[PDB]
């Protein structure tokens, strides 16, 4: 049996051969929106993952959030103390894979220092503030004792501690905030240690400041111990982020979230996974078709078309 | 039907992967990630091409044999 | 200055084995391949072999296959050519010469022997 | 016989490879190693599936043709 | 010809089709033991590779060992001075690939320092000891001269030097062991250099100590030179490990070594390599079948089964 | 003709890739690069082998069928 | 139809079967020369990429060069101040991918220091010299002010700044060149910073010196700002390298460049890309056949050979 018009497919021994009926195997178009089911999507409005992690004021809505996919918009910006994350990609990757911002406040005993330091560049409410998940320790009175504190991990989940080192701009500011001429920070565990020597130097003017914060992280495995030993320039943690394992991930996309059902999410939106191959994007999340370079692949579903 | 169920059992379900878009220039690690992704894409594109070609070839061979057989039998009857 | 300094004169007996050494100076030995060329007294030059420093792959003339071995001691920037089963016909002057290509190509196919030992 | 000797020439002999099990969480490099291993495993699983399918198809086609030919010839004799 | 019972295989155009005889292509079971031939297996009892490398006392049996596969048991532990290896994975990988612990003692001329320093946390025999392949240099009398020593590599094989930096816990201990307030270590070659600034700070209590050792390595190529320049906190090497190239590797497995013949070793034991694909483990050593995700793959070895 | 145009569309055009030859010994990253390159080479060697085998099989089957058909028709005439 | 002699090919079901005519699919031989068209080849005689980048005297011919493939000969050597590049591979890779050495000299205002410092190990002309693309700042008179300079990136292309830190051999030389006992260098941008503490120590004698230069790079994106803050041991940049994107790359090969046409370049020379697979080398540039391990693959181009 034959049909009037036919579709041209390609075989081992033929560039083009006409057949009665042929289907497409490459999903090359996207709906343009991200379905919010079944995957727990978290739309990050104006907030990058690290900003919500640290506790940027305009990100206070993201506290204790959880997600199956964190969509990070291109309009996101930082509006707090100018910070800098050495190995930013690794921290972002592991935080995103953990899949929760659940922050447990721990009781740290800082003796002889002024806690809750703040700045005018990070304005919380009407007054000066700081990152909600960090604690800026400054000299109390006229001394800055060598802080030496510890926290044991007695639970059976990893703990993620986010701390930082404050690089001042001028030596006067260094000695005004921390009486030592050049302090250092050392966060260590049983298996590894990490020491930072803060430097003093002017930096490009960002949000009214020349000083910076360097953000580091330390993962305390179960049964391990954290020891923080510093004599200046320490941005102490306030607690720990509960690390996890799961199917969580992060994605950079400006697609709007929509109320629908779909399993495969690309930055171009949710796409159906009926077809085995897709050409939309090479970044995928969920049960997605395999990305291919071709924009069309015709599978013959009928007999050779001889009309 | 779909006919690819036997060859590709299902759409495998991947959740967390490497970065495939980079803003700045890092060096060794960024080049390694780009190379890995490009290698994977080329291999899967080739696999898709060959699979489609094989399925088309076998489908047309089978249908052609059936058409020819039925023509011969109907002509003989 | 690029210099190649060879061993002293050797006096042997037929059937024995000799080892001629070539000490390079002024450059790194692994940057250049090293050819070995003999000259019987008043008989013109005769190409003996070629050692590719940096990968150790050799190439000898069929006339010398098996009875000539070239090695490179990279620590001292030295290269050794040993001849086993010496004959009377092997009395000659031996020169080590520097050839350019070591990576990608066999050097002596396309490059000359710009620097020679004594 | 084994019939796979022609397609897979032998079992290639690998001695030193990357780490495929990790205790702690490192970040970029660990994710890259995991991604590389997963990519390799998926590609080889697909190759194995397709190879088995092709060998089965050709074996059954050949044996079916031989059975049919012998039946016709014996019936004619 | 037909048979009573048949095996169901899968083709291009059939999910399940019965055939007379069908073979398996996936090796999904392991004998559970590691054959000790032909590959030179080294069973590491209670010793990690790095511990045997450094010369941990309870690892003294591993001196000058060679292997084709180092099996590293999960019961291994360290019972010496608490150390820490930055880039631990790289050092372990290259040591394992070298395939020999052959250690050549070199004559180092340390003038004005007390060699063979030891500690009670690393008890060799009845008394205090240290790693057998390291030399703890402390102040002699009341001074610590700026050590500046050298060793040329005149052989045509790579040399591997393992050295370390001692981080003390307290400034008093720093000045008691090394008169300089804050020394440093610098190990350099013609092509590269490496400098470490030891820090002073309390660390999690491990085996009775708060101080640490940071273990670094330096590879001296043939014709190169090593220069060690330090003014404190130096754990000098005693010699060099003869680097090599070969088919050596390392594996983490608790399988017991057994007397038999097999070419393919996985952490689950030795497996036969007759079948082309295997499903046991993705970590392999030797001529091993390619790992696949499927647990069964039936190859038809007969005609279609019409009974 | 070449007959591989359909399966391999063209020679893909690669410009900047990872290092595939190393002088010294680095460790993790060098091992990762070596592993990635070896994986790619093994997969492409297998793909080439299988593609050649399939093309040869189909070519010989087709030519054999044509030869047999022409022999039968000429004999009948 | 049949032929006297035939070629043995391999199929799914046959190890060897003879056929009338068979073609080869693996290109296993190379012409031995590199065709200089259409790809813009740059033969680097005695110059490594980094040496031409820094401005080594015997590499002054490579200034403002551009290439589509930089061929780096095995005979290349350095004949200037002994330098050292941490993360050498990354810098070389990104410079090679940029594809141009186009250097734009910028006006840097170094106040209170002596510019154009030079050395006898790097002899330019008859007298002492230095790298042409670096500026060795030494003390002027008897002081060394804390240099704090800036350059904004107002253009819409990346800028690549190459700077360096000078490690002296002896403390006397340190205080003779830079009055501070131990200075430091800090090059920072809006998004990242990089600080180096120069060390003082003798190093292996290379080209008559024990001191070294550590070469670092900083990429200033459009709209960003560079701030250089140092108080000693600074090898300042003179300008910036115009970064780009393109099909540029680098290759290590001693093959001689030749006048011909070819698209695929391997270290063994230019090879034709008519065949789909090649066995020459696994390092390729351009539209190259895919590397395979097999040295021969016969494609049947005729009927079964029954003579
Ligand atoms: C296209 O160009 C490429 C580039 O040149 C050509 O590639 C070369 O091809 C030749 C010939 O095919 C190869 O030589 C053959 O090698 C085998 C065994 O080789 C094994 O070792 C090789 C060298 O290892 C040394 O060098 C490397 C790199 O420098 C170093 O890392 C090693 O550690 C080792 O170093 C030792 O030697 C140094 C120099 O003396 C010392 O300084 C040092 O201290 C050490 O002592 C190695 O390259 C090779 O293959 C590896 O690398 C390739 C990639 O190139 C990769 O594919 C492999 O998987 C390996 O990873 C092996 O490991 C040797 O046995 C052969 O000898 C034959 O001939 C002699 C006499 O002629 C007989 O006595 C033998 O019995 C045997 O028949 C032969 O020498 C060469 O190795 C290869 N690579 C290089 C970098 O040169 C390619 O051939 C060209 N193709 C065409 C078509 O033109
Ligand atoms: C080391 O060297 C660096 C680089 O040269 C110096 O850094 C500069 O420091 C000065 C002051 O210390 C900074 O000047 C300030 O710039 C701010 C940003 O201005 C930019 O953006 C505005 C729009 O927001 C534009 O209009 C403007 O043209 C710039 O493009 C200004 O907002 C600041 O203004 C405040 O102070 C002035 C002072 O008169 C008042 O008039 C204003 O009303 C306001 O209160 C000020 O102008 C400069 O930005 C810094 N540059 C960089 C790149 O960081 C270091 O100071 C120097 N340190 C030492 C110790 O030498
Ligand atoms: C900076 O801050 C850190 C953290 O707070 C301090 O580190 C602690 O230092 C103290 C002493 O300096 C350590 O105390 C010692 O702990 C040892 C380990 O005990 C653990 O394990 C045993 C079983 O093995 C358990 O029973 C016990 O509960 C612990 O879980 C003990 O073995 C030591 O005992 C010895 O000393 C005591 C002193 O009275 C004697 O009674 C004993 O008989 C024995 O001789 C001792 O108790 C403590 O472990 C350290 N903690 C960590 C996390 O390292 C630093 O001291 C501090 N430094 C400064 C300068 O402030
Ligand atoms: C810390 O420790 C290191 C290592 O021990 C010392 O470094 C050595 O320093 C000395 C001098 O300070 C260096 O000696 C010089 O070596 C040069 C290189 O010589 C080599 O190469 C030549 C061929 O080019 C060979 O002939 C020679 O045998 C060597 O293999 C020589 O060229 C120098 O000669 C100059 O000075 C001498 C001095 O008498 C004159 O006679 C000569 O005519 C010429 O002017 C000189 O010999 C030695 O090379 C360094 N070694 C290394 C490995 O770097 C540090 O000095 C030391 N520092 C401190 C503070 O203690
Ligand atoms: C070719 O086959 C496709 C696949 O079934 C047919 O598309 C379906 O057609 C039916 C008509 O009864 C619809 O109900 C389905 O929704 C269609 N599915 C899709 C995915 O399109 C198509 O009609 C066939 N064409 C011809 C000419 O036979
Ligand atoms: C199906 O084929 C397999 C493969 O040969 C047969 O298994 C072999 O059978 C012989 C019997 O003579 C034994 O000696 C071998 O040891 C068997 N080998 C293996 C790997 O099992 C099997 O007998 C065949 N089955 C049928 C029903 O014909
Ligand atoms: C087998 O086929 C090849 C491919 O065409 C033939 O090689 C060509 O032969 C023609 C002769 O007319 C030459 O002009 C071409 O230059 C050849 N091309 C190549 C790439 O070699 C070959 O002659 C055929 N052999 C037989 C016996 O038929
Ligand atoms: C169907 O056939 C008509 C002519 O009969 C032709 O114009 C058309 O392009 C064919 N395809 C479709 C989708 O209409
Ligand atoms: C977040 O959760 C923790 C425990 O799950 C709780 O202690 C804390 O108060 C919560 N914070 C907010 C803002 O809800
Ligand atoms: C063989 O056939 C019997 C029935 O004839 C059936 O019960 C059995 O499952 C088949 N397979 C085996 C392995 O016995
Ligand atoms: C190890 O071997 C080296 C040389 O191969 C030798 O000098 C040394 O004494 C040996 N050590 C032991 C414990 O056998
Ligand atoms: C062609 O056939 C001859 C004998 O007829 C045989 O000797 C030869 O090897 C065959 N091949 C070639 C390339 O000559
Ligand atoms: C290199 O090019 C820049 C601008 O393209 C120019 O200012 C500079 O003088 C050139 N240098 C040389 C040596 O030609």
């Amino acid at each position: 049996h034959a049909v009037p018009n036919g579709t041209l497919v390609k075989t081992i021994t033929d560039d083009q051969i006409e057949v009665t009926n042929a289907t497409e195997l490459v999903q090359s178009s996207s709906t343009g929106k991200i379905c919010n089911n079944p995957h727990r999507i978290l739309d990050g409005i104006d907030c990058t993952l690290i900003d919500a992690l640290l506790g940027d004021p305009h990100c206070d809505v993201f506290q204790n959030e959880t997600w199956d996919l964190f969509v990070e918009r291109s309009k996101a910006f930082s509006n707090c103390y100018p910070y800098d994350v050495p190995d930013y990609a690794s921290l972002r990757s592991l935080v995103a894979s953990s899949g929760t911002l659940e922050f447990i406040t721990e009781g740290f005993t800082w003796t002889g220092v002024t806690q809750n330091g703040g700045s005018n560049a990070c304005k919380r409410g009407p007054g000066s503030g700081f990152f909600s998940r960090l604690n800026w320790l400054t000299k109390s009175g006229s001394t800055y004792p060598v802080l030496n504190v510890t926290m044991p991990n007695n639970d059976n989940f990893d703990k993620l501690y986010i701390w930082g080192v404050h690089h001042p701009s001028t030596n006067q500011e260094q000695t005004s905030l921390y009486v030592q001429a050049s302090g250092r920070v050392t966060v260590s565990t049983r298996r590894s240690q990490q020491t930072i020597i803060p430097n003093i130097g002017s930096r490009p003017w960002v949000r009214g400041l020349s000083s910076r914060i360097s953000i580091y992280w330390t993962i305390v495995k179960p049964g391990d111990v954290l020891v923080i030993n510093s004599n200046g320039n320490l941005i102490a943690p306030r607690g720990y982020f509960k690390m996890r394992t799961g199917k969580s991930s992060i994605m950079r996309s400006d697609a709007p979230i929509d109320t629908c059902i779909s399993e495969c999410i690309t930055p171009n939106g949710s796409i159906p996974n009926d077809k085995p191959f897709q050409n939309v994007n090479k970044i995928t999340y969920g049960a997605c078709p395999k990305y291919v370079k071709q924009n069309t692949l015709k599978l013959a579903t009928g007999m050779r078309n001889v009309p | 039907n779909g006919k690819l169920n036997r060859v590709i059992e299902k759409t495998n379900e991947k959740f967390h992967q490497i970065e495939k878009e980079f803003s700045e220039v890092e060096g060794r690690i960024q080049d390694l990630e780009k190379y890995v992704e490009d290698t994977k894409i080329d291999l899967w594109s080739y696999n898709a091409e060959l699979l489609v070609a094989l399925e088309n070839q076998h489908t047309i061979d089978l249908t052609d044999s059936e058409m020819n057989k039925l023509f011969e039998k109907t002509r003989r009857q | 200055q690029v210099q190649l300094v060879q061993s002293g004169a050797e006096v042997k007996k037929p059937g024995a084995s000799v080892t001629v050494s070539c000490q390079v100076s002024g450059y790194t030995l692994t940057s250049y391949g090293l050819s070995w060329v003999r000259q019987a007294p008043g008989q013109g030059l005769e190409w003996v072999g070629w050692i590719n420093t940096y990968d150790g792959q050799t190439k000898y003339v069929k006339k010398f296959q098996g009875r000539v071995t070239m090695t490179t001691h990279t620590g001292t920037n030295t290269a050794y050519m040993e001849m086993k089963s010496l004959r009377s016909d092997d009395t000659a002057v031996y020169y080590c010469a520097r050839v350019e290509g070591v990576r990608g190509v066999m050097g002596f196919h396309y490059y000359p022997m710009d620097v020679w030992g004594q």
